[PDB]
């Protein structure tokens, strides 16, 4: 409406038989105009450069008419194929529009730039608006889930998915920021909520090649509502924080954000409280990979993080307990060495100091853990890391418990709206325990997403009056789930293997095959490389979205935390009040089990709304698209079992050639074809506008389609062979006579010359 | 015929040496030898037995005419030929004709084949069936 | 099972053939196709070999005694209707208006299904006197109708 609020929000010669989508290497798909067919070899012209080329006929993709340019809802397009979709998105995207619907799914394409579409001005306009009423936006998705929870009286939920660096986090925050700005009744509840991100992100995010602010833990946040439909509380759940980044960081990557905040001098006053020299490149544990971060001011982020601890309602001691324990870690890694002896004590004291324990009693229970048992020079430097990691894990866990303290207002709750921000399936060169955990997670999520897809399925088996019955579904899914979670599963084996100090990477590996090799087909010996640099693999799992070769080396300590039960005693009675609680008075897998089930029974009590984030390119630059990558994501988003569906119009055209001696309306023609073929009423169903073929059947029709079409072609060639033969039939009777003349009439002149009389006659002649 | 006859007579004349208006074993033997090798008694014998009674210029023309009987025209044959001369060039390609006669219809034999082509007018690959139809006819 | 006037017809034709590959009361099994192709029928090469046909001459010759059943056989075999030829040809028409180009039609005949030599093609084209327009296209409907028609309509 010329309205400033809709600048980056509102959308600003075609022959349906010539124009189409042809594969491309640079653009993924190219706008083509057909020139000439030739069996399968179609010859098209590229509209862009005006060059020419051929393309298999079955590789052409149907184009949509200019009628659906930058369409807001893709379900309304004539053609929904990988090339129509990618074109629509990319069309909108390069114009500022990053939000697009497609059925019940919202699509967000990372902008890599700030957009004036989240203002309070804009929020005003989206309030109580029905999705079709106003441009596509994330607010609309949020605003709608609200209305449903209210009117429908049930819990809502948004699963915001996508690849790493897509927009999962940014969008999760905007949803809360939204719901906070319209259902609002130290600071206010609403204010604290928004403020929990800055602290959790400081402690659980880090620069990665993919994301400068990569979330390294799973986040499920529920937002409760009261009897007047206003925010009356909220809780947070986190999953699988990357314990490993604490002490290690691959090149071009940083450790968690805090560590760098802490060494910037945003609050000089604190330098002496933590005993830190404002230099990050000074501490080994955090200068391995990167130090700075294009577009992240550690100075200001530290301030805001400090500022956020206040609003969260953190006593000054509490928030100084945090800062110290984390600065303590910075030092744990400065303790040098030389059974082993120390190589100084300066840095090892600052540590004992900040944690309120005796530096003596420390290095003691660290170099000869107590019945005693001394440790060598590495057994130590590695238990140092075991300690750093374990502290930070407890810190992060306590931290969340505390921020929930601030938010669990005992007010009156009706229903809620959760938001899920987790990383999905991922297969790398090398996969270990971390991945199995993420993957196991995504599997149970799949079952969920499927359960719902299947419900919309039946919403169709009724919009056409074609009720189907018992199908064949997710058995392979449950097979994987069970292989990992059930009583004797993978994890259960590992869990019972940790409790044994004797155990190792081989008794665990053997104890595994011992149980599932050949007794469960999902478990298969490691195959062969499908990607270079493919590190070790000990077994493979067939996950819904891929086959993953898992290396089980080190899985025993990963699951159980190997810190001197000795130092746990020291800290058990430390002076610092926080440290004391962290090591007060059930392994990763065990915690995550109970955890996942919690989230699931929760999710299964909701009416889900799905948002799909998409990273436009690997360069972090705005408005630029990488079709391959994009296409790659579109690949398998939101299959496998559901019957085939066909519009009689496209069905008649493709399967008439299977009973043409019965075709004198597209819906009756097919009634005939499929009838002629004496097709089992089972393997298919009616429909008002479309045909439903049980599974596989359509593949088999394309079988008969190819065979019959070949025969018929032969039969017309036979017809041509028989025509040409019969045409030359007269010519073959005449010649049969014309030859008998010559044959009988030469044999005469031949025998007449062998006649005495004639001989003698011929002689006289002259 | 009328010119076929004119010859027959003048012939019968040169053959009928003892100018007695009849052809005898001595008549044949006589003239043959005056030209090329002549037939042996047996040849001469059955050569005459081919004529019921005395050989006047009548039983002569009789057996000769009953030989040349049961054959077609020079036009009828020249056509049974052009029946394989699609382009109407008035010539047949030698490999073709030889092939036809050799193993098609009432297959000829090598001898029938040699006897036939020993005369045949083939020059330039093409066997002129016109000239050869004449040679074989009038 | 055939009728007399029918079996007589097999007889009639058997001669014209058995004569041309050297008269002797036997026909080269490599011609068994063309024989039946003369009595109306148009079996498919796949069809013919099934009953006794051969890929080459000389391979073997056959009497009229063994011939009767080859024709009894090639009778019960499927013949293509107009529907079928129309159906299949439609699958090559993107326009949907009963057209095709010469070049493509050529491809269908020579390249797909039991191929057809390049000669038989230029042949039947010229026979049926099929003609292309300025764009070089032809109404496949007309063509199918002629081929179906016969050499003498
Ligand atoms: N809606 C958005 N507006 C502007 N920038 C965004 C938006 N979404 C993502 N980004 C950019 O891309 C980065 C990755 O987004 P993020 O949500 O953290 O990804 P992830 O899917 O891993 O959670 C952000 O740091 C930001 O720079
Ligand atoms: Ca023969
Ligand atoms: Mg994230
Ligand atoms: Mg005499």
């Amino acid at each position: 409406f010329s309205d400033p609020d809709f600048q980056y929000l509102a959308v600003d010669a075609f022959d349906g038989k010539k124009n189409c989508w042809v594969p491309d290497e640079k653009e993924g798909f190219a706008s083509a105009e057909i020139q000439s067919s030739k069996g399968d070899e179609i010859t098209v012209k590229i509209v862009a450069d005006s060059s020419t080329r051929t393309v298999k006929k079955d590789d052409i993709q149907s184009m949509n008419p200019p009628k659906f340019e930058k369409l807001e809802d893709m379900a309304n397009m004539t053609y929904l194929n990988e090339a129509s979709v990618l074109y629509n998105l990319r069309s909108r995207y390069t114009s500022g529009l990053i939000y697009t619907y497609s059925g019940l799914f919202c699509i967000a394409v990372n902008p890599y730039r700030r957009l004036p579409i989240y203002t309070d001005s804009v929020i005003a306009k989206y309030r109580g608006k029905r999705k079709t009423e106003i441009p596509p936006h994330l607010f609309s998705v949020a605003d709608n889930a609200y209305q449903n929870m209210v009117t429908d009286r049930e819990n809502q939920s948004c699963l915001i998915t996508g690849e790493s660096g897509a927009g999962k986090t940014e969008n999760t925050k905007k949803v809360i920021m939204y719901l906070a700005k319209v259902a609002c009744a130290e600071g206010s509840l609403e204010d604290q909520i928004i403020q929990a991100n800055p602290v959790l992100e400081a402690y659980g995010n880090a620069k990665t090649t993919r994301n400068n602010n990569s979330s390294r833990f799973g986040k499920f946040i529920r937002i409760h509502f009261g009897p007047t439909g206003k925010i009356a509380g909220a809780d947070i759940e986190t999953y699988l924080l990357e314990k490993s980044r604490v002490t290690y960081q691959q090149s071009a990557e940083r450790n968690y954000h805090i560590f760098y905040q802490i060494c910037s001098n945003a609050i000089p006053e604190l330098n002496d409280v933590m005993l830190v020299t404002p230099d990050s490149g000074l501490y080994s544990f955090i200068n391995q990979g990167c130090l700075t971060v294009d577009n992240i001011d550690d100075v200001e982020e530290f301030k805001l993080c400090d500022e956020a601890f206040d609003i969260l309602g953190f006593t000054k001691e509490e928030k100084q307990s945090m800062f110290k324990c984390t600065a303590s870690i910075l030092h744990m890694g400065e303790m040098k060495f030389k059974q082993a002896e120390s190589d100084g004590t300066a840095e090892a004291e600052k540590v004992a100091f900040l944690c309120g324990i005796n530096a003596g009693d420390l290095l003691k229970a660290l170099l000869k853990p107590k019945v005693t048992k001394g440790q060598n020079m590495n057994q130590v430097v590695n238990s140092v890391g075991a300690l750093a990691k374990s502290l930070y894990d407890r810190m992060f866990n306590w931290l969340v418990r505390r921020v929930n303290k601030t938010l669990d207002t005992k007010a009156k709750r009706n229903y809620y709206i959760g938001v899920l921000d987790i990383a999905g399936f991922e297969i790398f060169d090398f996969n270990s325990f971390e991945q199995l955990c993420i993957n196991y997670t995504n599997e149970r999520l799949q079952q969920f997403f499927n359960h719902h897809m299947f419900i919309l399925e039946q919403e169709e088996y009724k919009k056409e009056g074609i009720a189907w019955e018992f199908i064949d579904f997710g058995m392979d899914l449950q097979m994987c789930i069970d292989l990992i979670e059930k009583p004797m599963g993978i994890l259960s084996i590992l869990e019972e293997e940790c409790m044994f100090p004797k155990a190792d990477d081989k008794s665990f590996q053997d104890k595994l095959y011992q149980n599932h090799m050949g007794k469960n087909r999902m478990f298969t010996k490691p195959g062969k490389p499908t990607r270079p640099n493919q590190g070790p693999a000990h077994f493979e799992l067939h996950h819904y979205a891929g086959n993953v070769p898992y290396s089980i080396t080190g899985w025993l300590e990963k699951n159980k935390d190997p810190i001197n039960e000795n130092v746990v005693a020291l800290l058990g009675a430390s002076k610092e009040p926080l440290v004391a609680e962290l090591f007060k008075a059930q392994t990763i897998s065990a915690v995550h089990r109970e955890s996942l089930n919690k989230l699931m029974k929760n999710l299964y009590s909701t009416h889900p709304h799905f948002v799909r984030c998409i990273i436009p390119n690997e360069l972090k630059q705005p408005g630029l698209v990488d079709a391959e990558l994009v296409l790659h994501q579109l690949q398998c988003n939101g299959r496998k079992g559901f019957p085939s569906r066909l519009i009689y119009s496209e069905f008649k055209q493709r399967y008439s050639i299977l009973a043409p001696n019965a075709i004198p309306d597209g819906k009756t023609v097919s009634e005939k074809i499929l009838a002629g073929l004496q097709m089992d009423p089972a393997e298919y169903r009616l429909g008002t506008t479309k045909v439903f073929f049980k599974a596989g059947v359509l593949g088999n029709l394309e079988e008969m389609r190819d065979e019959r079409l070949s025969k018929i072609i032969s039969m017309f060639q036979a017809h041509i062979r028989g025509y040409l033969i019969r045409k030359a039939y007269k010519k073959l009777q005449d010649q049969r006579i014309g030859l008998s003349v010559i044959q009988r009439n030469i044999r005469k002149w031949l025998v007449l010359r062998n006649w005495q009389w004639w001989k003698l006659y011929s002689k006289v002649k002259p | 015929p009328q010119k076929q006859i004119q010859e027959m007579k003048e012939a019968f004349s040169m053959i009928d040496v003892d100018r007695d208006g009849f052809v005898s074993k001595e008549d044949i033997k006589a003239i043959s030898e005056q030209l090329g090798r002549a037939p042996d008694d047996k040849e001469l014998t059955a050569m005459l037995k081919e004529a019921p009674g005395p050989l006047n210029f009548t039983m002569f023309l009789s057996i000769f005419s009953d030989k040349l009987s049961g054959t077609d025209s020079e036009e009828t044959i020249r056509n049974a030929f052009a029946m394989f001369d699609e382009q109407e060039t008035k010539k047949l390609n030698i490999e073709y004709i030889k092939d036809l006669l050799e193993n098609m219809g009432d297959n000829f034999n090598k001898d029938e084949m040699r006897m036939t082509f020993k005369e045949a007018p083939v020059e330039g690959g093409k066997f002129d069936y016109v000239k050869f139809t004449a040679m074989i006819k009038g | 099972k055939l009728s007399q006037d029918e079996i007589d017809d097999l007889k009639d034709v058997f001669e014209l053939f058995d004569f041309w590959d050297g008269r002797d009361g036997a026909v080269d099994a490599f011609k068994l196709g063309d024989v039946c192709r003369c009595l109306g029928i148009n079996p498919r090469n796949e069809d013919v070999f099934a009953v006794g046909g051969t890929h080459k001459m000389g391979e073997k010759s056959l009497p009229f005694e063994e011939f009767l059943p080859a024709y009894e056989g090639l009778m019960d075999c499927e013949q293509g209707t107009f529907a079928d030829y129309m159906e299949a040809f439609k699958t090559f028409d993107r326009e949907g208006q009963g057209f095709i180009s010469g070049a493509e039609l050529r491809h269908v005949l020579t390249a797909l299904g039991e191929r057809l030599s390049d000669e038989d093609v230029d042949e039947i084209i010229k026979l049926t006197d099929l003609q292309e327009d300025l764009e070089g296209n032809v109404k496949y409907e007309d063509f199918v109708k002629k081929v179906m028609a016969g050499p003498y309509p």
